[PDB]
């Protein structure tokens, strides 16, 4: 989720995003793959979404509640690239394939 | 390498000058077909550069030759009907010189709808800044640009590939019962997933 946001934010440069878009691009990432073993359903991922939010790693704008559910809510992330890349390289057991897919 | 092809570049091209064209003769004072570019490549491959400049006007004439393989002219008097058994080539690049990620993969080629159906493959290139590939790119062209001739390992000879091709070209195989069922489960699974199958 996080290398799905990162591209997100350099292809709009400096702007919010959703829900939807990363969950959009993310089942792009795993169906342009033939076969590989991430068939994640929506809730799932939004409970990851719900956790990735609460360790305050993403910060909603111009909060409000009610009127804008969870979804297509404006959200931002707090980090640099640099230090992406930096935690990535220390990370255990980083597979090959979301390796490449952060690298492209 | 093939004898029997022919180039041409997109927008130096014209209508006339691609499939055919009527040309009253002078001492005959009457009208005649003079040959286009696709007839005279029948049997062989026509190969097209820059085919994103051509205009619309152009490329709806190729369209007939491009599937029903035959080009006929009912003009100024003149009715016919030639063959046009040609195989095209062509080289384009996207819209604006560079591939834009930031829109979508259909927003990126300015072509036809029939027009992208009927190439049988369709290939889409894009460059990407990698060191490894950087380097093997410039190795091999400075090596091309230093060793021309000794920086060459062909395993087969042209003449060789040339006179093969022309003593298999002329086999037509049958297609096996196994053959058929593979082929419908094959394209049962890939058309139930902009270039429409």
């Amino acid at each position: 989720l996080i290398i799905a946001m990162k591209h997100l934010n350099d292809i709009y440069e400096e702007e919010p995003f959703n829900f939807q878009m990363v969950y959009n691009e993310f089942q792009k990432f795993v169906q342009r793959k033939a076969h590989s073993v991430y068939n994640f359903e929506k809730p799932v991922v939004m409970k990851a979404f719900e956790h990735l939010q609460q360790l305050e790693l993403i910060k909603p704008m111009e909060r409000t509640s009610g009127n804008s559910q969870r979804e297509y809510q404006l959200m931002k992330l707090l980090l640099d690239n640099t230090q992406i890349m930096n935690a990535l390289q220390k990370y255990p057991n980083c597979p090959t394939d979301v390796r490449q897919w952060a690298t492209s | 390498f093939s004898p029997r092809a022919v180039y041409t570049s997109g927008k130096a091209s014209s209508a006339a000058g691609l499939t055919a064209a009527v040309v009253r003769d002078e001492e005959s004072h009457e009208f005649v077909i003079e040959a286009g570019a696709l007839m005279l490549a029948d049997n062989g491959v026509c190969c097209i550069d820059e085919f994103d400049k051509m205009d619309v006007r152009d490329q709806v004439a190729i369209h007939e030759a491009m599937e029903q393989q035959t080009i006929s002219i009912t003009k100024a008097g003149v009715k016919a009907t030639l063959n046009a058994r040609t195989s095209i080539l062509a080289a384009a690049n996207p819209i604006s010189g560079h591939y834009d990620r930031s829109k979508s993969l259909k927003q990126n080629i300015n072509l036809s709808a029939p027009i992208m159906s009927r190439f049988d493959l369709f290939f889409i290139l894009v460059d990407e800044c990698n060191e490894v590939t950087d380097y093997a790119i410039a190795r091999r062209i400075v090596d091309l640009h230093s060793r021309i001739e000794e920086s060459i390992d062909r395993v087969y000879s042209l003449d060789d590939i040339r006179r093969y091709l022309l003593f298999a070209r002329q086999f037509k195989p049958k297609i096996s019962k196994e053959s058929e069922d593979f082929i419908v489960e094959q394209y049962k699974h890939l058309r139930q997933r902009s270039w429409r199958i």
